[PDB]
RNA sequence: GGAUAGUGGCCUACCAUGGUUUCAACGGGUAACGGGGAAUAAGGGUUCGAUUCCGGAGAGGGAGCCUGAGAAACGGCUACCA
RNA sequence: GCGGUAAUUCCAGCUCCAAUAGCGUAUAUUAAAGUUGUUGCAGUUAAAAAGCUCGUAGUUGAACUUUGGGCCCGGUUGGCCGGUCGGAUUUCCAACGGGGCCUUUCCUUCUGGCUAACCUUGAGUCCUUGUGGCUCUUGGCGAACCAGGACUUUUACUUUGAAAAAAUUAGAGUGUUCAAAGCAGGCGUAUUGCUCGAAUAUAUUAGCAUGGAAUAAUAGAAUAGGACG
RNA sequence: AGGGGAUCGAAGAUGAUCAGAUACCGUCGUAGUCUUAACCAUAAACUAUGCCGACUAGGGAUCGGGUGGUGUUUUUUUAAUGACCCACUCGGCACCUUACGAGAAAUCAAAGUCUUUGGGUUCUGGGGGGAGUAUGGUCGCAAGGCUGAAACUUAAAGGAAUUG
């Protein structure tokens, strides 16, 4: 049974742009993969989606550019310690100067970057680059 | 995820499997098991001090074909017997039933040598001098 | 618990130095003295209102709350006039980045100006030493029956 | 997907987007509340009634052109049973399985399935009991299940 | 394939596909005005009705059930809503 | 790439698939660059100047050079209908 | 209630039947004093700490106790064992 | 792996190599080891999916409930000017953050004590044609927190902070002749004395105190024994 | 422990074969093979591939169900039926072609979406022997099942593929 809607919103844009499509349905949405979408969008590492209302959960279809390499899920939600932000970052990003660690904190659903500018930490929600 | 647990409260699950798993490990059994201070003729120490019993004359595995000069030891903390070498030319002649000497391992984590069958240990000293000594003649085998 | 009887000792049950005068002609018969536990618990109305005597009720008797103010449930009922706690925890084990259910049960004393049962989420406060195991008392029930009521019979 | 064999069927009932009109539906919620009862009168469970009312009547879903789920309808009127409708026919097929097992000591199959049944029998009272509407401690046993159901 | 429009499948397209399956699900049964001009009223029926359904006052018939679209009696009419 | 001040530094930068805006690296030596004709007036087609596209060796290998070339040269107007933005 | 410097099954009398446990009680092992710390350097870790500082415990083994503010003291006494 | 007669390997001579007041050997442990795998292993055939299904403990568990829009306030980098005798502040500017309002919006709540802030204004005005600007009391802001009452669904996470031994560790300052150290020392009238120090960081689980309200739980009104008065 | 006991047939006895032949082949044939009531709990019990969920690619067959047709065939008077044909769609047992992708390879629509390493969960392995042995526990009438060590020994054992 589902346990992540927001890994499958993952995968599936993720199988999207490997297999070259520049559309994915994905299903069945909800607040935190808006979110999560939302920053990826707002970073440019995709375009515009749409929220198609059936009447239950929700379906989404975004428009991909192909700038996006890979947008992971971090399976458990660890909580991160402010402190730990840089660990994660090195962990699992390819450089110092590009891509996100993307994390839910009490001040929102915000990359690292704004993350570190509004100090404050969380839990660590999955990544892009 | 193939197979361990993911969750964030499997903390507990994820020790114990590893706990039971670590026993797998040939090094870290013994430590537990205490194979060393149980079997094994020395204490669990690095080296030991015996008698010589009887010398012998260990023939080589194949594909070698020698006689390698040991002696029966018995361990003087222990009673154990124990066989060891004597390492290069002559040095058999070095030693004499009922000497003393100090046995130490042969760099082999137990384990016998090369072509000699059995033995784990090596002579290091006999009668309080060391055979390296006796054998590059800067020292003399003691009176009695 | 108590209950009933409250002179059902071999010894005549009391509160200490409340002297009541027998010459003087009162209507209460029993001179009752209470206090205010502090950190704003309210003394409930069954103790003033009570009859029972309890030296190691925190409202009615001779001990003080200070120290620790934990929460539990009450795991056990079965001992006269005191219960069981389950204090439930996640004990962060480093190495693993996760963690794992832990519990401690814990001994209080209740006083009868109380009626805890099974299921109830009690606050208890510290106190001496009351017995070989008990350092607590509930201090107040923050709970009630946990909906008893509302399993009845059919319409 | 199917809790207790290996069948995947996806297969349901691709309910409406339109969650009111049928618009072509006259009548009236005061009619078919009516209707609801009359029927439960007769000994209906609210299934059967949703189905006697989708047939002959025009009752798209029952919850559009009233307010309500059809058993909370029942509820209401004071006719609701003194167990869930899908207990029930858990435990009515447990009984017709068992006297099965008991004429026949000889058919594992059965046993097996009896099994299976009283499995998800036990899993449903656990649900119920934890939402109340079943008194705690309420339980399936065999040697009383066949006064329960008939 | 590899860039289409998932917004605005062709209604074609969205026809042949399973109902659980189209963009957003709706059912595929449809209900009917049923009348045998023995009697002068018109009962509703469902496409799929599982109950035999009986007349208003003359016990007739009207359909029986089958694996889906109920079959409807013989000498009979209809119209779709 | 620049880099301190301003200078441009690490030589080369790569082209494009038209089709999928991934890189076309050297030894991809499956994909393709086609120039389409300018034309003028009363047919007549304009040597040396073209309206280009190229195309990743992945997209053709996957077959759908021919789908994306529709779609790319439709929405220039080298193309007037074929291609359905719709399925 | 007694005893204590004093709370407390600490002990006694009466009364009750409780208390802990797969979230591992209870039992066994430890070539176990605990801590500050040590070694190993991507990180996560692994291994070690009798031993300069803090705490605890002991004075061949057990128990008892005198003096005294403070000891169940051992460069104090008493007894038994060795 | 060499040695059974021309031994690149033994015993030596010669010469050469490596580290050098030091270098070898034994035992243990650490790194190499992603061969214990949380990060991060492997399990068709190499070691490894229980014959099969049910199932308690345990781990895990779909989506939805204040979002959007408007207004003010004051911060800290950075630009372009520098006014000024290296750094300075106003306005032009973007940028990044904090707070408080109004949008149908409890902020625990009364009962006063307090008021700092303007819907105020009572006069007018230093002065750039004036909302640029603050002193200034007589109708009109709560919450900023005192303290007395009366009552409060329950958690995780995260933040900042208090409480915190030294030595060790990281690290500043200082030319123990260098250095490991040490916490000294450095200037003069070196004849009657002047003076900088003896920092900082880490210190985490738990407990304490504060801010956040995303993520994940908990509780709520359905036989109304519901909510406000 | 009863019944049954045609057949085939561990054991046994034979005829041949053979240097030998306790066998292969032939003959006789006990238990057994079947059934009831009870035991036993193991098989290369095999797809040598845990389950649930998502995504990623093409093709023609087939099993079940359903929908659509001024399709075919059955004649009667056209139908209704039925069987058949075409298109589609769920869910099956499989095959074909490819490989973006995976692997040590053989190969694999999973053995893919993994150093760009995290959907949930169960289980097992950690060089080869020693050994599924010893010992204790437990289950069994028994045979035996489950649980399950070490000392010591050893530089390979092993997998896939290539050429001979
Ligand atoms: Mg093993
Ligand atoms: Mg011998
Ligand atoms: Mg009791
Ligand atoms: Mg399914
Ligand atoms: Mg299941
Ligand atoms: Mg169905
Ligand atoms: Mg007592
Ligand atoms: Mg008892
Ligand atoms: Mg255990
Ligand atoms: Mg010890
Ligand atoms: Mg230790
Ligand atoms: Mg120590
Ligand atoms: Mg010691
Ligand atoms: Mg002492
Ligand atoms: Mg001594
Ligand atoms: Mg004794
Ligand atoms: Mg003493
Ligand atoms: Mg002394
Ligand atoms: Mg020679
Ligand atoms: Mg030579
Ligand atoms: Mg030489
Ligand atoms: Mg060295
Ligand atoms: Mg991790
Ligand atoms: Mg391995
Ligand atoms: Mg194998
Ligand atoms: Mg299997
Ligand atoms: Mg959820
Ligand atoms: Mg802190
Ligand atoms: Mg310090
Ligand atoms: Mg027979
Ligand atoms: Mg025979
Ligand atoms: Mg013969
Ligand atoms: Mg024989
Ligand atoms: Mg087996
Ligand atoms: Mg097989
Ligand atoms: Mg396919
Ligand atoms: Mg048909
Ligand atoms: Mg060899
Ligand atoms: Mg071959
Ligand atoms: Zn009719």
């Amino acid at each position: 049974t589902r346990s992540s809607v927001l890994a499958d919103a993952l995968n599936a844009i993720n199988n999207a742009e490997k297999t070259g499509k520049r559309q994915v349905l994905i299903r069945p949405s909800s607040k935190v993969i808006i979110k999560f979408l939302q920053v990826m969008q707002k970073h440019g590492y995709i375009g515009e989606f749409e929220y198609i209302d059936d009447h239950r959960s929700g379906k989404i279809v975004v428009q991909l550019n192909g700038r996006l390499n890979k947008c992971g899920v971090i399976s458990p939600r660890f909580n991160v310690k402010i402190g730990d932000i840089e660990k994660w970052t090195a962990n699992l990003l390819p450089a110092r100067q590009f891509g996100y660690v993307i994390l839910t904190t009490s001040a929102g659903i915000m990359d690292h970057e704004e993350a570190r500018r509004k100090h404050v930490s969380g839990k660590i929600l999955g990544f892009v680059y | 995820g193939k197979g361990k647990p993911r969750g964030l409260n499997s903390a507990r699950k994820l020790r114990v499997h590893r706990r039971n798993n670590r026993w797998a490990e040939n090094n870290y059994k013994k430590r537990l098991l205490g194979t060393a201070f149980k079997s094994s003729p020395f204490g669990g120490s690095s080296h030991a001090k015996g008698i010589v019993l009887e010398k012998l004359g260990i023939e080589s595995k194949q594909p070698n074909s020698a006689i390698r000069k040991c002696v029966r030891v018995q361990l003087i903390k222990n009673g154990k017997k124990v066989t060891a070498f004597v390492p290069n030319d002559g040095c058999l002649n070095f030693v004499d039933e009922n000497d003393e000497v100090l046995l130490a391992g042969f760099g082999r984590k137990g384990k016998a040598k090369g072509d000699i069958p059995g033995v784990r240990f090596k002579v290091v000293k006999v009668s309080g001098v060391s055979l390296l000594a006796l054998w590059k003649e800067k020292k003399e085998k003691p009176r009695s | 618990s108590t209950e009933l009887t409250v002179q059902s000792e071999r010894a005549f049950q009391k509160q200490p130095h409340i002297f009541n005068n027998p010459k003087v002609k009162t209507s209460k018969r029993t001179k009752r003295w209470y206090k205010n536990a502090g950190l704003g618990f309210k003394t409930p109305k069954t103790a003033i209102e009570g009859s029972y005597i309890d030296k190691k009720c925190p409202f009615t008797g001779l001990v003080s709350i200070r120290g620790k103010i934990l929460t539990g449930t009450v795991v056990s009922t079965k001992m006269h006039r005191t219960i069981v706690i389950r204090r439930a925890y996640l004990h962060y084990i480093p190495k693993y980045n996760r963690y794992e259910k832990r519990h401690k049960n814990v001994p209080v004393h209740v006083s009868p100006a109380f009626r805890v049962q099974v299921g109830d989420i009690v606050t208890v406060g510290q106190c001496r030493p009351i017995s070989k195991t008990v350092r607590f008392n509930v201090v107040k029930v923050s709970a009630a029956a946990a909906k008893a009521n509302k399993q009845f019979a059919k319409f | 997907g199917r809790m207790h064999s290996a069948g995947k069927g996806i297969s349901s009932s691709a309910i409406p987007y339109s969650r009111n009109a049928p618009a072509w539906f006259k009548l009236s919620s005061e009619s078919v509340i009516e209707q609801i009862v009359k029927y439960a009168r007769k000994g209906l469970t609210p299934s059967q009634i949703g189905v006697l009312l989708r047939d002959a009547h025009g009752v798209t879903q029952a919850r559009v052109i009233t307010g309500n789920k059809i058993m909370r309808i029942l509820k209401s009127n004071g006719l609701a049973p003194e167990i869930p409708e899908d207990l029930y026919y858990l435990i009515k097929k447990a009984v017709s399985v068992r006297k099965h097992l008991e004429r026949n000591r000889k058919d594992k199959d059965a046993k097996f399935r009896l099994i299976l049944i009283e499995s998800r029998i036990h899993r449903l009272a656990r649900y119920y009991r934890t939402v109340a509407v079943l008194p705690p401690n309420w339980k399936y046993e065999s040697a009383t299940a066949s006064a329960l159901v008939n | 394939v590899l860039v289409q429009d998932l917004l605005h499948p062709t209604a074609a397209s969205e026809a042949r596909k399973h109902k659980l399956k189209t963009l957003v699900q709706g059912p595929r049964s449809y209900f009917l005005d049923v009348k045998c001009p023995g009697c002068l009223n018109i009962t509703t029926v469902f496409s799929h009705a599982q109950t035999a359904v009986t007349c208003e006052s003359c016990s007739t018939i009207l359909c029986t059930p089958t694996g889906g679209k109920a079959k409807l009696s013989e000498g009979t009419s209809f119209r779709r809503k | 790439m620049e880099n301190d001040k301003g200078q441009l530094v690490e030589l080369y930068v790569p082209r494009k698939c038209s089709a999928t805006n991934r890189i076309i690296k050297a030894d991809d030596h499956a994909s393709v660059q086609i120039n389409v004709a300018k034309v003028d007036e009363e047919g007549r087609a304009i040597p040396g100047e073209y309206v280009t596209y190229a195309l990743s060796g992945y997209v053709r290998s996957r077959g759908e050079s021919d789908d994306s070339l529709n779609r790319l040269a439709q929405n220039d107007g080298l193309l007037k209908n074929v291609w359905s933005y719709s399925r």
